[PDB]
């Protein structure tokens, strides 16, 4: 959305989030508009890459190096209205399901998605009252070992055994669908970053 | 060092909802 | 009467065969108490940042008036903290010196200076500059303080 | 509500059953918890 | 200007003078781990010492938040709104000083400091710099335990100065918890998700709210729960009864572990950094010989950690942030001042004579101060600068003749 | 000037509260135009976010800047939470304080906490100025269905 | 609305009609009744 | 189509301040070609296998 | 000088309670 000459930043901003609300609705149900950057394309101030040559690291573990340390260590810098991460590689916990398993078990693909979606999170169990001090109930549930994919529970007879997800697929570590790709000097692939300033600083 | 005391249990005299028990049927 | 469960007798199962249901109090974050006798429900009246205390004192004040008739038979409200009950202390003193200043110079610069009218001049000065002093706080935005008024 | 302890104490001493939290917080700005603990 | 020079070695420095409301605030800190149960017990006892003061009227002790963001207290502190008899029935020779006094001498439980500080001022203290007392200090880390383990040296030695009443740091990682390890494998036996075995931590042995019923305007929560009984004690949980969706009886513990743990009580997070406030309690000394006092003590008797930052923040810091704009004031005053004269006798060092006529006034004014036992202040500093152009007016009208 | 930011999660362990809405929420209001400082809370279930702006910045600036960064911000939040966005005034704005007391025991801490958030808190708030009448202390009716799990 | 008790009281007792007194979210109980005698 | 087929992620894993991504699907060999999608494995609800 | 003394008015005021080790049963 371009404004017309002289029409105040902070005006066109706080005004087509007014307009988003009333528009919000006439959107599907899933989908939500977010609202961009302060700054432009014209923003991308200092663009730098990530590389390690004795190889102890790689393309994933350097962008999330750049996701969760720089991309924070940065945006904390007044001007700064984004430090956007450019290329590199994303870690996925990629379930691989064998579509001959499947069968072979009796297990069918919705019946892993809802159970898979049942078994990775926290939950607290309000507090309770021992020498006169308040104890936090917390129960864990966390996904965060490839075991704990490996042991996600599909199916369990009375006998008391069950089947697990590694029944039915591999769980591998692999990328996610790149979106960005970074090259350097056309001799490797990088993970990067652009500081982006707040237009008119 | 003041020796002042205090009644240390809990104390409700800002008015209570009192009912009486009542030999009757359910 | 929450149905749980039912067979083809028609013969149901309900909520009050698994449990008693009673009325019991929430988890309290907040607890108030009273000069040490009693525990209590209050509340607070938040003043939106930059308004007038004092002016919204009032209305609050009287407010509570219209409603002590609609309140139910043995219902009191005992105030805990009138910030309005400093204010009108703070502008009475600063009115009593701004008095005090007055009448102390006026003597002064009566003695100092032994015509009536001489001394007088001085006298009719004070209230003008200080209506001045009070037309400009109006257009500026200076509401009364001992801060503004210290000056 | 009562507990057990298999080692520790010895029978007669007395502790503190209400009011414990307050008092062992001072015991634990005392120092009196690290001397405890650098006793033995 | 040397006969000055003594009462300036003499007088304290402050940031404010402290101003007299109708009434105060008890502020109390205690360690972490408090419970509701013994917090609201430990709350009417501290009332009732209030109240046993004769010059009280009333009081009103609040322990936790009240239904405001405003208010984001924990159970575990306590703001009480004292309120004291009309200042025309303080008995004999009371003074305010004198009541407070009676107060922290009277009001005192083990483990708890206790801080007495007026409604407003409190209440502004709190928004510019955060501490609810006057004198505080500042651990920033990245290393919780690290910086507690600064909190509690720099608070033992605060006990140590001259002035210092009651001085205490709240702790980062002083909770309690109750652990349910919940087991996938055991779990998974009797055929149940995580989620499955959670419903119970949450419904059964919390009080999760489930809905809300609706009579008219007003709402009401709705919510499951085991009888207190089955959620006494941890125990209790290891023999928590769970119907399995296989209608199986189990307990807790055949699905799970449940281990009591100490962690985080609740994270202060002061600009993304991770930090720990140091409450303390002087009213008898002046503030700025205190935290000097405090500043030798801390920097002598404790040695600082890599990621640890202590810092003095408080009413000091807003000390110092004036006190770094008015040095910088005093040259502008001197250069209007000077030129004010540079204009109306057209004389040069004729105006150097009647601008250094001021160091003369500056000197009885301090003086005075030291006579009338008061503190340097941002108060006392602007009675020099309107004190300097009085000194400027006479100075011209006494060369006129 | 202060623009609160209360965001609930119920029962999330307090270093859930800080890894997931506290500190995504206090790194984006830091780089927020004239921010001072922006101080935090992570409470068990409860992301208090503090932000407090630079000298003589436009109280309803600040406001309505903070909601337009609270928009792509609502996103990086767990699914089930709302950042709320705090009350016009600040603990300074604690005016008129007081306690509901009946000595004749015909009502009880219940039915005045009820009076209070369903009578007065509403008798109040249509007075300009006042921002917010919030209740203290007392006890929320509630009905406890409490299962038997025999 | 009303239980019957079969030991424990006798007629005309007064009894406070509020179990609302003790902090649900845990006010133990046991604990939370030891704070009204002594 | 969706998951199966095409890499749709399904949740996100939580360490700490960083987020991970999950998903499900057949191998690449399933999804190869167009040839391959006719006769990309089903189990019917009804535990029929079909393509 | 293992230990902590608390000034006995105090710890009266916070109504302290207090119980005897015995040794049997559970």
């Amino acid at each position: 959305v371009i404004f017309e000459d002289g029409t105040d930043p902070y005006w066109a901003r706080s005004r087509v989030l007014e307009y988003l609300n009333q528009v919000q609705g006439k959107l599907p149900a899933g989908v939500s508009a977010e609202l961009g950057p302060d700054a432009t394309g014209v923003g991308w101030i200092y663009e730098y890459a990530l590389v390690d040559r004795s190889g102890k690291h790689d393309l994933a573990d350097l962008r999330s190096l750049q996701d969760w340390f720089l991309k924070y260590e940065l945006k904390t810098i007044p001007d700064v209205a984004e430090v956007a991460s450019v290329g590199g590689v994303v870690k996925e916990y990629q379930v691989v399901i064998d579509p001959q398993r499947l069968a072979q078990y009796g297990i069918s693909l919705a019946e892993v998605k809802s159970a898979l979606d049942a078994s990775n999170q926290e939950a607290g169990g309000s507090s309770i009252e021992l020498a006169e001090a308040e104890y936090m109930v917390r129960a864990s549930g966390y996904l965060q070992t490839l075991d704990d994919f490996n042991h996600i529970v599909l199916k369990a007879s009375e006998n008391g055994v069950p089947v697990y997800l590694r029944d039915v697929a591999k769980v591998q570590i692999g990328p996610e669908m790149r979106r960005g790709i970074a090259e350097l000097n056309g001799e490797g692939e990088v993970a990067g970053g652009v500081v982006i300033l707040r237009s008119g600083k | 060092a003041s020796g002042v005391r205090i009644d240390p249990t809990q104390t409700q005299n800002l008015g209570v909802k009192t009912a009486t028990v009542t030999r009757g049927p359910l | 009467h929450i149905v749980l469960k039912a067979s083809e007798n028609g013969v149901p199962v309900y909520l009050r065969d698994v449990a008693k249901v009673q009325i019991g109090p929430e988890m309290r974050r907040g607890i108030a108490e009273l000069n040490g006798e009693g525990e209590v429900a209050g509340g607070v009246v938040i003043l939106r940042s930059g308004k007038n205390a004092r002016e919204v004192i009032a209305a609050v004040k009287d407010k509570l008036e219209t409603l002590k008739s609609s309140l139910p038979e043995g219902v009191e409200i005992v105030t805990t903290y009138d910030r309005s009950q400093l204010i009108d202390r703070a502008i009475d003193n600063l009115s009593g010196k701004l008095l005090e200043e007055f009448i102390v110079v006026a003597v002064v610069c009566a003695l100092f200076l032994w015509h009536v009218r001489s001394a007088l001049v001085a006298i009719i000065s004070l209230p003008l500059g200080l209506c001045i002093a009070f037309i400009v706080m109006h257009f500026q935005g200076l509401n009364a303080n001992i801060m503004s008024l210290g000056g | 509500g009562v507990t057990a302890l298999r080692s520790g104490l010895a029978e007669g001493e007395k502790v503190v059953s209400s009011g414990l939290f307050l008092i062992d917080s001072e015991a634990n700005i005392s120092g009196a918890l690290e001397r405890m603990r650098s006793e033995s | 200007v040397l006969t000055v020079l003594w009462p300036l070695n003499k007088v304290g420095g402050e940031f404010l003078p402290q101003i007299n409301e109708g009434d105060l605030l008890y502020m109390p800190s205690t360690l972490p781990g408090i419970s509701a149960a013994e917090a609201a017990s430990m709350l009417q006892k501290t009332d009732k010492l209030i109240m046993s003061v004769p010059e009280v009227a009333r009081v009103f002790g609040k322990t936790g938040k009240a239904e405001t963001a405003t208010d984001s207290a924990p159970l575990e502190m306590v703001e009480t709104t004292i309120q004291l008899k009309p200042q025309e029935q303080w008995r004999p020779g009371m003074t305010m000083d004198k009541i407070i006094e009676e107060l922290d001498n009277t009001v005192r439980l083990p483990g708890l400091a206790n801080l007495w500080v007026p409604p407003i001022r409190n209440a502004i203290d709190m928004l510019s710099t955060g501490i609810k007392s006057p004198i505080g200090i500042k651990v920033s880390g990245t290393v919780l335990a690290d910086i507690d383990a600064m909190a509690e040296q720099i608070e033992e030695v605060a006990r140590t100065v001259p002035g210092v009443a009651s001085a205490l740091a709240e702790r980062l990682e002083g909770g309690r918890y109750i652990n349910v390890e919940i087991n996938r494998e055991k779990a998974a036996r009797y055929g149940m998700t995580v989620a499955d075995v959670q419903l119970f931590v949450t419904s059964a042995v919390g009080g999760a709210m489930v809905g809300e019923t609706v009579e008219g305007i007003a709402r009401y929560p709705i919510n499951l729960r085991y009888p207190q009984s089955w959620r006494d004690s941890p125990q209790a949980l290891r023999q928590l009864p769970i119907l399995t969706p296989m209608k199986q009886q189990i307990t807790l513990a055949d699905v799970a572990d449940i281990k009591v743990s100490t962690g985080p009580s609740m994270l202060k997070t002061e600009n993304a950094r991770p930090t720990s406030w140091i409450y303390i309690d002087a009213r008898d000394r002046d503030m700025v010989s205190v935290v000097h006092d405090l500043q030798k003590a801390i920097a002598e008797k404790v040695q600082l950690k890599p990621g640890t930052s202590v810092a003095f923040s408080g009413q000091f810091e807003l000390l110092e942030r004036a006190n770094h704009k008015l040095k910088l004031m005093v040259p502008m005053t001197l250069m209007i001042i000077f030129v004010l004269l540079y204009l109306a006798f057209r004389r040069v060092g004729e105006a150097l004579l009647i601008i250094s006529s001021v160091p003369f006034a500056l000197v009885g004014g301090i003086w005075l101060l030291w006579w009338m036992g008061f503190h340097l202040s941002v108060a006392t500093g602007t009675g020099f600068i309107a004190l300097a152009g009085v000194a400027a007016e006479f100075g011209v009208v006494m060369l006129m003749y | 000037v202060q623009v609160i930011i209360k965001t609930s999660y119920p029962g999330q362990a307090p270093q859930i509260v800080e890894n997931q809405v506290t500190y995504p929420l206090t790194t984006t209001m830091l780089s927020v135009p004239g921010a001072k400082t922006v101080r935090g809370f992570s409470q068990f279930g409860d992301s208090y976010v503090y932000v407090i702006f630079e000298d003589g910045t436009d109280p309803y600036w600040a406001r309505s800047r903070v909601l337009e960064y609270l928009n792509q911000v609502q996103g990086k939040l767990p699914a089930g939470v709302s950042a709320e966005l705090g009350p016009d005034a600040t603990g300074v704005g604690w005016i008129y304080e007081y306690a509901l007391v009946d000595r004749s025991g015909k009502h009880d801490l219940a039915d005045l906490r009820s009076l209070q958030d369903w009578f007065l808190k509403y008798e109040l708030k249509t007075i300009p100025d006042v921002a917010e009448v919030a209740s203290v202390g007392g006890v929320v009716k509630e009905y406890q269905v409490v299962i038997d799990p025999q």
